[PDB]
């Protein structure tokens, strides 16, 4: 009838430790976590990826949130498997989405 | 340079925190196990019998039964740090004339900071329970972790708001009686009640009412004693003496937040409670790989202490726990605020 | 010999000042009656007498 | 009459390791510790932070230096507190302040 | 943690039933008998009554 289908909840995926840090949130939307930010063009708040703004990627967010937090917590460093991460939907190319955090301590792996 | 200041004796200033709910309400503590708890409640109510003719029929009254809910994750983790060149300087104690090796201070460091952990763990303790014996609900917001609610299932019907034009203030001392209210007020308590707890400023308006002064002294009115004439000021959690079948306590508690020392209760409430009130104090599963190494997941606290390799070398001290208080009837208090 | 009451139709019974000063009256009445209520929270109490 | 208050002294905000690197400096001025650093545009050699110039903060200063360092010794991770490192009076709006850090290992708390 | 067997679970049913079935008539004997002895008048009426 219904499955399942059990899979162990493993966002890392090499040794490398993941290291937090909390900086002011702008969310305009619910965001669930593992999802990528970026900081606002004028106020330089924390918001969501839109997935078209090239080398935009900072960090992935490590809590759920919504516009009543003031403060986001987001992961800044380590690496996180490409299938766990909650892509935005207007990233189309899984090219661009594999090195999106290049120059940063955050990798997909 | 050329000082020769000699050190007599120093100070404490410690605070004024006596829980009195993690040891009146809240005897009984159950560890987890699991992720997931419940807390089942029946909601026992019986409805009328018709009066049916014995001729037609009679209509089936549906069954009763069936309410649950969860309240599952709670976390609290105070981190500090030893910070190695704090050693160099003196501390406020250690009187100059007398110094030590750096290496006892850092020794009293970690004590001092061991202590502020169970400090620290103590008063979360007690703020849980305040807010469930004193609202019915509660809510856990805080930074890096996202607001989980209870709701222990507390009606609306004992949360009484004294707000409006007749409450306490706006009657005259001498003629008013305030039994009256309090045998309302406990009307809808759902059990015993003979613990009433007020607030420092709760019990002076009480108490000023010409008709309890006038009830102590009757000689065969009642049989109460309350201890006016103050029993114990500048104190915590102290007992008036009683006030027939029920006590009457007056709790000063104060809870230290970031920077500023606030009260546990508000300015004038009081709790018409039992005693025999069954409260929880259960504890979660410690989510730290190391803890499930030794095989403690299921423990009310858990210190650790650790070091950091490379060439900047930095110790650290940790206390992990989950403290949930619950209560299993939310009904069995009424939280009058006073104005 | 019974004069059984309301909750709160007592309130008004005792508020007069004669029957708290007929409880204190050293040689005046053998009646003892029990402010100060004795049994809260709970279903049909005995003031006493 | 006169009181010395003995208040301890952490940089540090969090348990993450703080890492250090080294890199030819370009310094005007007497610049004390934990005064972040900003990468020239003309020969790319590192100087203090302007506060006005946004997303060009590079790393935060570990030991004390003036115009005469050939080499400065900057920190490129870990975590510091607000109320400890010294940042410019150009910056003056608290949120553009606290995630001048974003998209580098340092983090501000 | 700990399952049941469903045929004890109806014994349970059933003596809760039985249980509010006692305290439902029980409870009509009380308004009764506070009619009776509060005015002397009392009329006994309901649905399809």
């Amino acid at each position: 009838t219904s499955k399942e289908t059990f899979t162990h909840y493993q966002p890392q995926g090499n040794s490398d430790p993941a290291h937090t840090a909390t900086a002011p949130g702008g969310l305009s939307a619910k965001a669930p976590a593992m999802t990528p930010l970026m900081l606002d063009t004028s106020s330089r708040k924390l918001v969501a990826w839109d997935g078209t703004t090239d080398g935009a990627a900072v960090g992935i967010l490590a809590v759920a949130a919504d516009q009543t937090s003031t403060t986001l917590t987001f992961y800044k460093s380590g690496t996180f498997r490409y299938e766990d991460v909650l892509w935005p939907e207007a990233a189309s190319d899984e090219t661009k989405k594999r090195t999106a955090f290049a120059g940063t301590a955050i990798s997909i792996v | 340079m050329y000082t020769t200041a000699q050190l007599l004796a120093a100070n404490e200033q410690k605070f004024k925190f006596d829980p009195l709910f993690l040891r009146l309400f809240f005897r009984e503590s159950y560890p987890f196990t699991t992720e997931k708890v419940y807390l089942s409640q029946i909601p026992g109510l019986v409805n009328m019998a018709l009066y049916v003719s014995p001729i037609v029929s009679g209509e089936v009254i549906r069954s009763r039964g069936g309410s649950t809910s969860e309240f599952t994750p709670g976390y609290v983790k105070p981190k500090h740090e030893v910070n190695p060149q704090m050693t160099l300087r003196r501390l406020p104690d250690e009187d100059p004339q007398n110094l030590a090796d750096p290496a006892y201070r850092r020794r009293r460091i970690i004590m001092q900071n061991m202590r502020d952990e169970e400090l620290a763990i103590a008063q979360v303790e007690e703020m849980q329970a305040v807010s469930a014996v004193l609202k019915g609900k509660y809510t856990m917001t805080g930074e890096a972790f996202d607001p989980v609610e209870v709701d222990m299932g507390r009606s609306e019907e004992n949360n009484i708001t004294q707000s409006g034009g007749t409450e306490w203030s706006k009657r005259d001392k001498s003629t008013y009686d305030p039994t009256d209210d309090i045998e309302a007020y406990a009307l809808n308590a759902s059990g015993v009640v003979n613990i009433i707890v007020f607030d420092p400023k709760g019990w002076a308006l009480f108490r000023s009412f010409k008709a309890v002064k006038e009830k102590l002294d009757t000689r065969r009115g009642s049989n109460s004693e309350l201890e006016t004439a103050v029993k114990d000021l500048g104190k915590a959690v102290s007992y008036k003496g009683m006030y027939g079948d029920v006590a009457i306590v007056v709790y000063s508690g104060q809870y230290v937040e970031n920077g500023v020392k606030k009260n546990f209760l508000p300015d004038n409430t009081m709790v018409l409670g039992n005693t025999q009130a069954r409260g929880l104090r259960t504890y979660g599963c410690i989510q730290d790989a190391d803890a499930q190494r030794e095989g403690i997941n299921a423990s009310a606290r858990y210190p650790k202490n650790w070091v950091t390799t490379g060439d900047p070398a930095r110790e650290f001290t940790m206390i992990q726990s989950a403290p949930l208080m619950l209560l299993a009837d939310p009904d069995e208090f009424v939280s009058v605020q006073l104005a």
